[PDB]
RNA sequence: AACUCUUAGCGGUGGAUCACUCGGCUCGUGCGUCGAUGAAGAACGCAGCUAGCUGCGAGAACUAAUGUGAAUUGCAGGACAGAUCAUCGACCUUUCGAACGCACAUUGCGGCCCCGGGUAUCCCGGGGCCACGCCUGUCUGAGGGUCGCC
RNA sequence: UUCUGGGUCGGGGUGUCGUGCGUGGCAGAGCAGCGCUGCGAUCCAUUGAAAGUCAGCCCUCGAUCCAAGUUUUG
RNA sequence: CGUGAGCUGGGUUUAGACCGUCGUGAGACAGGUUAGUUUUACCCUACUGAUGUGAGCCGUUGUUGCAAUAGUAAUCCCGCU
RNA sequence: UAGUGACGCGCAUGAAUGGAUGAACGAGAUUCCCACUGUCCCUACCUGCUAUCUAGCGAAACCACAGCCAAGGGAACGGGCUUGGCAGAAUCAGCGGGGAAAGAAGACCCUGUUGAGCUUGACUCUAGUCUGGCCCUGUGAAGCCUCACUUACCCGGUGAGGCGGGUUCUGGCGUCAAGCGCCCCGCGGGGCGCGACCCGCCCCGGGGACAGCGUCAGGUGGGGAGUUUGACUGG
RNA sequence: GCAGCCAGCUUAGAACUGUCGCGGACCAGGGGAAUCCGACUGUUUAAUUAAAACAAAGCAUCGCGAAGGCCCUCGGCGGGUGUUGACGCGAUGUGAUUUCUGCCCAGUGCUCUGAAUGUCAAAGU
RNA sequence: CGGGCGCAGAUCUUGGUGGUAGUAGCAAAUAUUCAAACGAGAGCUUUGAAGGCCGAAGUGGAGAAGGGUUCCAUGUGAACAGCAGUUGAACAUGGGUGAGCCGGUCCUAAGGGACGGGCCUACGCCGUUCGGAGGGGAGGGCCCCGCUCGACCGAAAGGGAGUCGGGUCCAGAUCCCCGAGCCCGGAGCGGCGGAGACGGGCGGCCCAGUGCGGUGACGCAAACGAACCCGGAGAUGCCGGCGGGUGCCCCGGGAAAGAGUUCUCUUUUCUUUGUGAAGGGCAGGGCGCCCUGGAACGGGUUCGCCCCGAGAGAGGGGCCCGCGCCCUGGAAAGCGCCGCGCUGCGGCGUCCGGUGAGCUCUCGUCGGCCCUUGAAAAUCCGGGGGAGAAGGUGUAAAUCUCGCGCCGGGCCGUACCCAUAUCCGCAGCAGGUCUCCAAGGUGAACAGCCUCUGGCGUGUUGGAACAAGGCAGAGUAAGGGAAGUCGGCAAGUCAGAUCCGUAACUUCGGGAUAAGGAUUGGCUCUAAGGGCU
RNA sequence: UGAACUAUGCCUGGGCAGGGCGAAGCCAGGGGAAACUCUGGUGGAGGCCCGCCGCGGUCCUGACGUGCAAAUCGGUCGUCC
């Protein structure tokens, strides 16, 4: 909703900027060991509660 | 003939989202959303249905930005009760008064 | 009906995150957390759920103060002074 | 011919088996230390390139000190190269939270003191505060409650 | 697959429906203007007209094109 | 007591409800009455039709045919004389 | 064998466990008539979407092994066994005879010393409630009981505003005292008293050692709790 | 007393007219005579029963004047009815109107006595 | 020597893989086609044209809740989007939500919940304006005056001061830009102006003056005033009739500017013809408001009513609402057309009327209905009150003067979807999910059907056939007409409107559109039903 | 631990074309010796009627029944101050 509260706006915040891909560096860095970022979430497939 | 959409986020025909259509410079018919109508005072007599005259009916907030005498008139008392009881007023004030010395 | 036709009804919160454990079972008519208790003092923590009490106990989150008296105790909680200098 | 079945070779599918193990489990030993001086827990934020984990808190992927003695490393870049790591007695340690001005699906609504600025007034910013219960003491009081003095 | 043959059009036959558009009318309840003219459903004539008719109707009478080339078999 | 992935649910035989009898009652009736979800075949056979089939051979291919075997079918009535 | 109207020793109708009646109303049950129709005689034709074929895409249920029959015997209805009939690749579209087809540890029935819902005149208790004693509970008087006392206790009212003893002539107006007395400041200013009586021990009323509380005791108690409700048996 | 001008939209009547067709599509009640049940409107088993079941107005009974009736709470003589006061609240039955609603208090239950003979706890004697 | 020591079964557990099986299936809401472009690649993207649908109770345009980046640009075409894809709500890289006047915030509604007290072995519970020594504030200068005083929380649809116009982006917008405002708060001088303030009587003296007008309703830019009290506004349901005003729609300009048609006809058809807030003025509407006066032969008057010696009619006034028109705004801007230039400058126009059983919205008015009476509070205002304050002859105290000037207005939300693909139902699910706006024709209609504005490709795929059997078209069917069937199940008949005609029974209301009839088109006329000078 | 579904209650909001029958009240005109009646019009009441939206969910025991859907779809239908 447009209507939203400081807390979620903030909460709603830090889901969006973890919703990133794992940098192509790390996984020369830890041996390709992080093959892909597995908490990558889709507004449709899964919702946040 | 053109469909107008509402201007705010309240959607509902609450008392508060009330609007007027108004022509625009640009030839566009768009929602005015218009103040709630005022109610001019009534008398302090409790009889009297009609509303007082010589006061703006205006909202109870505005009020205070109008000045006094816009708020009554210029009886004793103005603004608050009808001239019709006002003389009853008088009347029964002097006429009780006289009565109060016929007993002594 | 009961079922599919029930389910698109649905579009109030009943719980929200709380603000002492973070969780989102704060309800709010009741304005009681569902899962610490809050606003009560005292944290709800039932012995009839090991798994439960395993999930938020002392050890699960940072420990930042905690974790320092570890440290300190070691040490016999010295205070005031400082290593010798070179 | 094909198709079907059987047999073996080879190739797939699949993941068993075996070998491995910075993990678990169990026993024993020594300690046996949280918190209004703000705990546990939670939220948010913090890296040159950083999502998670982990470590930290606006001094935010660590400061100082001490020990250590040349690295960190994915890529750089740059070390005031005493690098780095460990220890950890100094310092720092956002918000919520027993959470404490009142609240909170609100970063909502107040009050006091002080400081700085625009100019005592007001406005802006900063600092210190204002919860509940209770103890000792001070201060200010209450009641012909019991008296004294009149 | 050229002595030819096969298509596409056209024509005719057949049957279906029902008298086309346009034009004309000294047909038209009338009405409106100056006998004239305009408006006017319908009506008459042209006009058993018009339309479409093998795609699984019939017959060519003409016109204009077309002739290839998949796989396999003793 | 052929035949509900053939049908139809009228009846019986869930849960609703009514009446009568019975029971203190909850309820019962082998009494009556009313309303009450009839799910799935694309698998194997069988059957119905439809392609194709003797992998070995101077056989391939076409026409006209023969035919084992299997199916099988007609039935009853009236009027006149 | 329906419907309606009658008949009524009515298995087993009946009067607020309501009887009888009844306009209007009803996606209520039932009977008949007209009209109407493919409901039927008796089926046919047309259209769309499918089924079908194709490109792409691509499941599931189910599955001991499997899948031609007749009789036989058999756990008394084979698919396999016996004796016969027999029997030819690989498939397509249908189909619903069979696979005692699938779906579901029969829901009917019985059994279990397995429950649960619910009901009573089951067994055993219980909340509540009634009643008695004790307890808070004292005081005075009269003949255990009655009547009094207020201070326990209880209730009600109020912004705890006048307790005890010595303004009705109108749908006005009423707000910190006018006035008088006394006294103090340097004609301006201030205080006190009367006005507005005194005294008092409980704010004012209504109960009152009774209600009520606590605790034992008796009754009541399917409101509730727990549990049981034999076996044999041609089910 | 009207003349001039302006302004619509309906209604009625008539002629003519086509193939007697014309609410031409669309939109859009089959009707009648009876029985049963419930008066009606309303309600109900979400996902097999929309009903004759429930409710209903009406009718009738019952309890209760507040230290009360009914009911809640582990508990405060706390709480609901109750911002209430019998034309009210609470508990039941029947089920509009019309017409009636008979007989039975033995049984069960409720209730009222106490010129109450029995049975009869704790405590007290 | 010590075991977690040997599996085919347990509708065993976990994992994997088969047959079925290139099978069922990708079949609800009419639809696509041609060409071109980009591209390795096109039924599916894009562009154009064509033909269609949603048909304003939209398949349209905007919100609430919910989602949380799904928004936007670019790139990619692995995976996913049940065919494809040059496409996407996918993936990758960037960007995007700007407020004193929109909402939150403020208020209390139901309610929640502290406080006192009580209860509870206790965690705690009860209770909610009551119940405590519950006031932290004064005026007056060390003194007397304050509870009707019960914290606080609780509405993004209640209450609640004030922002509108034009323009602008790839996505923002009443927030940004420009322009025009407004509200609230703030000012020992609160910065000026105006008001208070106009003069009298004696010859310098002395005395006034907290405004003024109207018979009145009431009016003037202001026009002192506390405690306390009174009252008003906030703040009142539903339904019906009528009236005023906008918007829309409709009609006439033989009106202008483009455009469509022009085979024939059409002075034709289509489109565009505008002005914000705030302020001033004026129509219009309303008034149990005033003055004069006096009514029966009662009169006035509505669609209905209602009104009147407690005073009509009539005449003259007053007030309120004026969202209508004019003006300031403000034509400079916006639209329409034409012209030039370039790769922004100019010209012209933006006109004049008619109406309505028209549809909405709104403001009014008169009623109807209730054994139903249809909120509170913050906040704001008027009056009563005359305690006080002010200066002694020109001023002072004081000022509700949108008269004017000066300063400030923090925090949070703000993109987008809002549903036949951004929510919920495991999904791009035929389900579910609160509102706003709403055109032309037909017609009684917000019915169905068609069209415009807007949207769209037919709803998770195409191509070719047209067998059986299905589902649907509520397709049709000779003769018979319920013989079918448990049963007229099914759908068939009837249907709108006008004119006639309507029984049994009844609670007199009904039954009733009972039943049963006739009519219905087109065209050309006639007649009647109005307004205005 | 749940009343985001649903049941009931409370508070504050929102919403419901066009027609039909047409009650009180009112107006005027007839009939009558009077009591009073009759006719027309007006008026717009109703848990009134038809019916769209909405809210419901009767029948086809239709579709579907490894569905669009763990209850949906179509027509029909109930109600719609
Ligand atoms: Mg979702
Ligand atoms: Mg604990
Ligand atoms: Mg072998
Ligand atoms: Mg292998
Ligand atoms: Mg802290
Ligand atoms: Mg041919
Ligand atoms: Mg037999
Ligand atoms: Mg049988
Ligand atoms: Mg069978
Ligand atoms: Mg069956
Ligand atoms: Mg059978
Ligand atoms: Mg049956
Ligand atoms: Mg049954
Ligand atoms: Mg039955
Ligand atoms: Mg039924
Ligand atoms: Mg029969
Ligand atoms: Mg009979
Ligand atoms: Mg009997
Ligand atoms: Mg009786
Ligand atoms: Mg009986
Ligand atoms: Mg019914
Ligand atoms: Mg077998
Ligand atoms: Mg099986
Ligand atoms: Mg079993
Ligand atoms: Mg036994
Ligand atoms: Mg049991
Ligand atoms: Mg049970
Ligand atoms: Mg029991
Ligand atoms: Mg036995
Ligand atoms: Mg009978
Ligand atoms: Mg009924
Ligand atoms: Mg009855
Ligand atoms: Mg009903
Ligand atoms: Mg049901
Ligand atoms: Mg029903
Ligand atoms: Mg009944
Ligand atoms: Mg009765
Ligand atoms: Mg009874
Ligand atoms: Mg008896
Ligand atoms: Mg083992
Ligand atoms: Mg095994
Ligand atoms: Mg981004
Ligand atoms: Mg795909
Ligand atoms: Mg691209
Ligand atoms: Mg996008
Ligand atoms: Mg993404
Ligand atoms: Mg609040
Ligand atoms: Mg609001
Ligand atoms: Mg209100
Ligand atoms: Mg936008
Ligand atoms: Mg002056
Ligand atoms: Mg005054
Ligand atoms: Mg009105
Ligand atoms: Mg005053
Ligand atoms: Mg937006
Ligand atoms: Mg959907
Ligand atoms: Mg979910
Ligand atoms: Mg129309
Ligand atoms: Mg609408
Ligand atoms: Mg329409
Ligand atoms: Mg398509
Ligand atoms: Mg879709
Ligand atoms: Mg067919
Ligand atoms: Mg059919
Ligand atoms: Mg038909
Ligand atoms: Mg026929
Ligand atoms: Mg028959
Ligand atoms: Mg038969
Ligand atoms: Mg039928
Ligand atoms: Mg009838
Ligand atoms: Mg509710
Ligand atoms: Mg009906
Ligand atoms: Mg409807
Ligand atoms: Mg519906
Ligand atoms: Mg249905
Ligand atoms: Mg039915
Ligand atoms: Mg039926
Ligand atoms: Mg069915
Ligand atoms: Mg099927
Ligand atoms: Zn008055
Ligand atoms: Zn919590």
């Amino acid at each position: 909703a447009s209507h939203k509260t400081f807390r979620i706006k903030r909460f709603l915040a830090k889901k969006q900027k973890q919703n990133r891909p794992i940098p192509q560096w790390i996984r020369m860095k830890t041996g390709n060991k992080i093959r892909y970022n597995s908490k990558r979430r889709h507004w449709r497939r899964t919702k946040l509660g | 003939v053109q469909r107008l959409t509402y201007r705010r986020r309240l959607s509902y025909n609450t008392a508060s989202n009330k609007t007027r259509l108004s022509r625009t410079p640009g030839n566009r018919i768009v929602y005015l959303y218009t103040k709630k109508t005022g109610k001019s005072p009534k008398s302090a007599c409790g009889i009297c249905p009609g509303r007082l005259r010589g006061i703006r009916a205006v909202r109870p907030q505005v009020l205070m930005r109008l000045s006094k005498t816009k708020k009554h008139v210029s009886r004793a008392y103005g603004g608050s009760m009808c001239a019709k009881c006002v003389r009853d007023r008088i009347k029964r004030a002097f006429l009780i008064e006289e009565q109060k010395i016929v007993v002594k | 009906t009961k079922g599919t036709s029930s389910f698109g009804k649905r579009r109030n919160k009943t719980h929200t995150l709380c603000r002492r454990c973070g969780s989102k079972a704060y309800h709010l008519q009741k304005s009681t957390c569902g899962k610490c208790g809050y606003p009560a003092k005292r944290k709800r923590k039932y012995n009839w759920s090991a798994k439960a009490k395993r999930r938020s106990t002392t050890g699960t989150g940072r420990m930042r103060h905690m974790k320092v008296v570890f440290r300190r105790f070691r040490n016999g909680f010295r205070e005031g002074t400082v290593p010798k200098p070179r």
